[PDB]
């Protein structure tokens, strides 16, 4: 009963190219008035959300003319004639006919197209000062991989791996991940490995002590 | 489900209305944005080196007609002739000439004298006048490097250096006389990126050029534009040719619309102006001189003859200009006509004016003719008149004309509310806008017309003066520096604000190698310093080292004056005293003011140390890096 | 033009109260209906609440998640909205926004960060991370609150430097690691204004 | 009777710059002046649209077209003519 | 007495959207309308006419 | 409770001048949503009606831009910067807050402003060929009067007079009136002085057969 | 593009029935509400009726004066609006328009004239208007139906030719007069095509 919509999750793009994002609904937003109820919002990295498109076709002010949208019934599509670098971020196609709207959903993340990069895998032993403090934290590192989707798996394990992710690189346009498996020093000495999976990798690669 | 669509659509398409109304306003402004002028420069016969000279001259009813020059090597012996039809002769010997055309400063642009003699004088005048106009705008010419300012100009060939030349001058004659080089040459000096255009439309050339710039400025192809005209005669043959048509007044004076009109009079001149979008000009805070509102250009087409004009074409272009500006004829007040002074041209123009403006006028509008003071200045003529209007608008005055004895009888002067300016009349602000019009009609048939309006009212702000201020001056040569100092002193003899002068000097000027500085606290002090200046140092800098001394520098009342003078140093010393508070047992502020024995090492050494630290902070505050 | 001013944020102990003020300028405030939406760090956007306009009576609606704990009020005369936190919890820590338009969130403010915690000030702990035979780094762990600054060789070393975003540990403290890959003069300088702790360390095999 | 405009690119060449037989008086300046080309075309065809002569290096012709385009967008003319021409009267350029 | 507004609002606002969108299209064409070539003549060396 | 709006009846105008027409209501039409409900319609002579301005200050597409509308509460104004020639017709300031409507009321008329011209009055006797039919029609023709408002009264009378007025003249921009009093032949012969009043006339003019 | 074509008008005796059809094109017909509005000759505009769209129920509203006599229908498939007149009367003679939009009449049709009468076709009666001492003319009386044409000197006489609009007498016949002023030979020609009559006369003292 509660309507829903879906869009492609992520799509790498190249500056100066046309781009199109589909948004398909679980029902027809068309109303007796003769209008569909769907809007498109954009959030840039680390900035307040901004409105792009409303009532499917008509475009709000201030938005560059290179954007457009169309569709009807249960299907809609946003299009951009020219892709530019600053247009990276997240976009949301959100309905407006059914109320109260509660959450924006996962949305769609856009990113810069580049070559597929296999992650560079590293692993480091716990710091000795933290060992004196009575604990340990093993570190696994992935540097310069593309696209996203890298996964790590501790063995010696789950529930105690904290993973920090950097943004897409400015120059090489890749990513880097740092995973930390933290435990007590006694547990560290009790047993004597981060396995890495990525579409840039041919096979899973496990780096241990 | 969709029952509360009422509020939804309400807010939805209320936002729609707002957005697209804003869009409509944007399209109206893009198609019809007014333009603004932020600086003019002019050079005309009679020693007119500034717009102030022109305004003074026109306010004092001063003619500038002189005799033929002799520097240009013209063989005037075989040309002046009371006989009117002898071949190769002219029946006139007077005109308004720019006797200072030859002089030029090639060193300022680092050009060898070979090119200087090679190039046409018009290009040199264009360069100098462009620099003057840009300076008048209060904009650093250096900062324009890499900017996207366009440039348009109008000029006609003159055959300068047509004869045989020495083989030394090889490699410079072509570009020296190449027309398209001229404007581009200016860009090459300043390193601009905007389009460079030279046009040729006889007398109207200047006005047309301005109109062209306007279009470009509306299309976002440049941030600001420069436009103007220039005309210098190389040989007097034109005179002889126009002697054949007997259209030259033997007196050499144009009596525009007078009953005694008998011909015309040639003249020379240079004029340059700067144009910018109104909104951007307000954003940058540049002082606005005047607002250009509407322009129109058309072609005479088929008429009585090849050069015979038609009134209907002039009426058509006037109506087009008014429609483009979106203003009624009743809204204009003063017109600067062509004012050629020919027997035939004036009646047609007057009748066209009667038919166009002379319909339902609340007040009798007025018309003028600058040529009656200077003659026909040809390509520059048009733009010259514009400057005149601007000055008349700035002084709230309506200048009169000359050689007015009786309006011509071919004009039914009672057909409309039309009167001439025999005498100056006050033109005060009243709360309603004031508007003026200009026209030009080339011999080839092309015609142009302009409508401009007074600048918006400005709010002055009172600023307190300062005890003492520095005054700086820079130039490329020592003699130029001395001349600038003399001019600045001469201006300072008047009544101005010292703080304003210092701010303008440090804000609206460039920095050169020859430099001079004088510290003053009074106007008479400034005059004495300027007249007493004797030296300047063009030394190449090396590397800066901040030397620090030992002892013995102290004396009574060290930190008393500059403490009250510079707040930043006071803050620094307060911070230092607070930092050294956990070890002092005296008021460092007092002892630096001179309220403690400075002959004690445990006191003087921290005191001198703090003095040096504060002075270092001050020297940092002026952007000095050791 | 329309402009929004958000104020009232900060760090709050669990179970306290707070007030958030949004001031609107450059338009007629009395017509529109306002809304409030927050975003937890590293998360999406979730609706919080909204208030109607006096044209339709100006009723208020709230999310059931914080129902009865946060309240919305408006002042048409001063054109300012007030949002009241009561019975705060740590998970509610987020960046909040107020938007004009009940259904259409056309205009957005500068945002306001609000953090809920009972922790106290603590200096950072800097630890090495050395190679064996093409990477190195330092770990800045167990400091509170943000921010902490890390520079490699007093900022001299820049290439290959990755300063991963600080991650709040389950212990209630902040941690991160600066990792620079130097295959085949190594100093990490750490500064913490909240604790005013500054320490530079070295990485060596 | 229409409002069609013209735009032409050309250089100065000094055709017949030498001494002129006095029988040919009155048609020299009009026959050699630059701006008289477009004006002559308009007078022959009786057109009212703007007539402009542009001289900017060797690309002048192209510039003219561009200008014409903008004029057509502004709606002062319902048809435009653009073009360029170049004929060398003397070979001096070669020598240079 | 105000129950007669929702439908009127809706109609007004359809009309407004349509007309001002058409206006926006007009301004875009004014900015960038393509130009057409209809006549051409030339004279070049090699006897070309 | 039915509201009422009024406007000055006729405003003679001259091309090249601004014109302002007011519209005053019996109540404030501003609604809670924040929009006045007022529209302006124009009907050129022998032309279908069309829309000019709606909801106070919104101009429909295709209308010349020189028209504008303003005002609120109970009073509104339509302004035109420059009077033209073709703008002649009938203007109606019609409300929209109350529905359904029944009529557009009197509206407002526009004429070309010119010199006040008095009616050249002429009384014409019936033709004897017309008499042979059995009735007589006598015409008090009013040629070239400006403006309108030249009322007539037959005296020798009411109930048997018909008046037809031509539109504003093309060249002299005056009007022509044909007022005819008709009677039978018997009554016409049984009795043996039209009085004309116009602002062009200083006093009413009497014409007799 | 939005185009309207009215059709079905003409002349009819009282008490009959007739239909008017307006064809719509260049837009979505079903989304709008149709309206019919007439105008009596020499009079203003009078709201007649309208029909709502399918979305709101497709109801119809009629004027009270003509209530129960006219019916409004629409054909959405062919997008044509029909108005059915029944038992017409003389007052119903008017020029009618079909317009788009029940409340706002953004677009209007070309209109169509509907005449209700019972008179008969008859040749015109031509009489002179002779002066005694600067005007003269010709009177055309008792002609039906329209039109009738009057020409002074077969169009040669132009200045001062006032051909006053036809005024319908209470008898049902039409009558006008074409006059001309010449101070100090003149012929008027009248053609009534409905009666196919051509009568021309002269005017002298």
């Amino acid at each position: 009963d509660v309507v829903m919509t879906q869009s492609p999750l992520s799509l790498p793009v190249t500056p100066g190219e046309p781009a199109s994002i589909s948004c398909r609904s679980s029902q027809s937003l068309l109303h007796s008035n003769g209008y569909n109820y769907l809007d498109w919002y954009l959030q840039k990295p680390g900035q307040s959300p901004q409105l792009l498109i409303y009532l499917g076709s008509n475009r709000a002010s201030g938005v560059p003319d290179r954007f457009s949208g169309s569709g009807s019934g249960t299907d809609f599509t946003l299009k951009i004639s020219r892709v530019e670098a600053e247009d990276v971020g997240v976009y949301y196609c959100m309905q407006s006919l059914q109320t109260p709207r509660l959450t924006f959903g996962p949305g769609t993340k856009v990113d810069i197209k580049r070559t597929v990069a296999a992650p560079s895998v590293f692993i480091f032993p716990p710091s000795d000062e933290q060992l004196k403090s009575g604990t340990a934290s093993v570190v696994c590192l992935l540097n310069n991989f593309y696209p996203r989707g890298a996964k790590v798996q501790w063995k010696v394990q789950s529930g105690n791996s904290q993973e920090s992710v950097t943004e897409q690189d400015s120059k090489d346009s890749t990513y880097s991940l740092s995973s930390t498996l933290t435990l007590s020093k006694a547990d560290y000495e009790k047993h004597k490995a981060c396995e890495v999976t990525h579409q840039g990798l041919s096979s899973p690669v496990t780096k241990s002590f | 489900m969709a029952s509360t669509d009422s509020e939804k659509v309400a807010e939805y398409l209320r936002r729609a209305t707002l957005d697209l109304r804003a869009a409509r306003q944007r399209i109206r402004e893009l198609e019809g944005e007014p333009i603004a002028i932020v600086g003019m420069a002019c050079r005309l016969p009679g020693g007119v080196a500034s717009p102030e000279d022109l305004w003074r001259l026109v306010a004092e009813r001063v003619d500038a007609v002189s005799e033929f020059p002799g520097d240009r090597g013209w063989d005037l012996d075989s040309l002046i002739d009371p006989d009117r039809e002898r071949a190769g002769t002219s029946y006139v010997g007077q005109g308004g000439f720019l006797h200072d055309a030859g002089e030029f400063d090639a060193g300022f642009f680092g050009i060898s004298p070979r090119e200087a003699v090679a190039m046409d004088p018009q290009q040199r005048l264009l360069l100098e006048t462009s620099w003057e106009a840009l300076e008048n705008a209060g904009v650093d010419p250096i900062a324009l490097k890499g900017t996207d300012t366009g440039v348009f100009s109008g000029l006609m060939g003159q055959g300068y250096g047509s004869g045989a030349v020495a083989p030394e001058l090889e490699g410079f004659v072509t570009t020296g006389v190449a027309s398209s080089v001229a404007s581009g040459r200016v860009s090459y000096v300043l390193g601009l990126e905007g389009p460079a255009v030279t046009v040729d439309t006889a007398c109207s050339s200047s006005l047309v050029a301005m109109h062209l710039a306007a279009q470009a400025l509306r299309q976002g192809e440049c941030s600001m534009a420069l436009a103007g005209g220039v005309t210098v005669m190389a040989t007097p043959g034109s005179f002889v040719e126009f002697s054949r048509q007997r259209a030259l007044a033997p007196d050499g004076r144009c009596k525009a619309f007078a009953a005694a009109a008998d011909g015309t009079g040639w003249s020379e001149g240079v004029g340059v102006v700067v144009l910018e979008r109104l909104s951007v000009a307000r954003e940058r805070g540049h002082r606005i001189l005047a607002v250009l509102r509407g322009s129109a250009v058309n072609q005479d087409g088929a008429s009585n003859g090849l050069t015979a004009p038609n009134g209907l074409s002039q009426q058509r272009v006037i109506r087009r200009a008014l429609a483009a500006a979106g203003l009624a004829p009743s809204d204009v007040d003063v017109v600067e006509a062509h004012g050629t002074g020919t027997t035939l041209g004036d009646p047609i123009e007057a009748q066209a004016l009667l038919a166009t403006y002379g319909q339902e006028r609340k007040q009798p509008l007025w018309l003028g003719s600058l040529k009656s003071n200077i003659g026909h200045a040809q390509a520059a003529a048009g733009v010259a008149g514009v400057i005149k209007m601007v000055q008349a608008l700035r002084h709230e005055t309506l200048p009169p004309t000359l050689h007015v004895d009786k309006p011509t009888l071919e004009v039914d002067w009672s057909a409309g509310a039309i009167e001439l300016l025999t005498e100056a009349r006050a033109w005060p602000r009243n709360g309603r806008p004031r508007r003026a019009g200009v026209s030009s009609f080339g011999v080839s048939g092309t015609n142009a017309h302009l409508i401009l309006e007074e600048a918006p009212a400005e709010e002055p702000v009172a600023a307190p003066e300062l005890p003492v201020v520095p005054l700086v001056v820079s130039a490329r040569s020592t003699e130029s520096l001395s001349g600038q100092a003399e001019r600045l002193a001469s201006l300072l003899e008047g009544d101005v604000s010292l703080t304003e002068v210092a701010g303008a000097l440090v804000s609206r000027r460039a920095v050169l190698d020859e430099r001079a500085v004088v510290v003053a606290g009074s106007r008479e002090e400034a005059v004495t310093g300027l007249r007493a200046l004797n030296t300047a140092g063009s030394g190449t800098p090396g590397k800066v080292v901040w030397v620090f001394p030992g002892q013995g520098t102290q004396w009574a009342g060290m930190g008393r004056e500059l403490l009250a003078e510079s707040p930043v140093f006071a803050e620094r010393i307060a911070e230092c005293a607070a930092a050294l508070a956990p070890w002092i047992d005296w008021s460092l502020v007092d002892v630096l003011r001179g309220e403690g024995d400075l002959g004690r090492v445990d006191v003087l050494q921290p005191a001198c140390f703090a003095v040096m630290v504060g002075l270092a902070a001050v020297w940092e505050s002026v952007g000095v890096r050791p | 033009e329309v402009q929004l001013v958000q104020s009232g944020g900060g760090l709050v102990q669990p179970g306290r109260s707070l007030r958030l003020s949004c001031t609107a300028s450059g338009f007629t405030f009395g017509d529109y209906a306002m809304s409030w939406v927050r975003q937890a760090p590293g998360k999406g956007l979730e609706w919080v609440g909204f208030i109607r306009s006096k044209a339709y009576g100006g009723t208020t609606e709230y999310a059931a998640s914080v129902k009865g704990r946060f309240t919305i009020s408006r002042d048409d005369s001063k054109s300012i909205a007030y949002l009241q936190m009561n019975s705060l919890k740590t998970e509610d820590t987020a960046v909040y926004y107020c938007t004009r338009g009940g259904t259409l969130f056309d205009y957005w403010g500068q945002g306001t960060l609000v953090t809920v915690s009972s922790a106290s000030t603590k200096g950072p702990s800097v630890f090495p991370l050395a190679p064996s035979s093409a990477a190195l780094g330092c770990l800045v762990k167990d400091y509170f609150p943000e921010p902490v600054t890390v520079s490699w060789n007093s900022g001299a070393l820049t290439s290959g430097v990755h300063t991963f975003p600080a991650v709040l540990q389950s212990s209630g403290l902040y941690s991160l690691s600066s990792v620079v890959t130097v295959p085949s003069t190594y100093i990490c300088n750490v500064n913490h204004k909240p604790s005013n702790t500054k320490v530079d360390k070295k990485v060596e095999p």
